[PDB]
């Protein structure tokens, strides 16, 4: 728990990306 | 050698509102020349410092 | 309405090492004309690829 070793320092988060809903439809005009 | 620690913090809200009639508003212009609104907006943002 | 949900990531390590003498060194040089040091260099670079 001493910053010498890679323990020691401790994390923080990235926001790396965000997923969107996806496009909505059909295709029957041709009936 | 070193060492580290942590702490956080998280804020809160307020509110406040007024109101008035068109009525008061016409004769409070045509009478001393005064405007609600402003008055109104005023007080509402001196008051909630004062709270503060 | 909407709604939110969240993922997490998180990276590994890997480490590799290689050894000689001096002595091995010039003799492999003076009876063969090859060099050790470059050979293991491009061997490690190479299996660390192949590994992976």
């Amino acid at each position: 728990e001493m910053m010498s070793v890679s323990d020691g320092v401790m994390r923080l988060p990235l926001f790396l990306a965000m997923i969107l809903p996806v496009q909505l439809g059909a295709a029957t005009a041709d009936a | 050698n070193h060492e580290m620690k942590k702490y956080t913090l998280f804020p809160s809200q307020f509110v406040i509102a007024a109101e008035h009639t068109v009525q008061a508003a016409y004769e409070a212009q045509r009478e001393f020349g005064l405007d609600l609104g402003s008055l109104q907006f005023r007080t509402l943002k001196e008051y909630l410092s004062h709270e503060q």
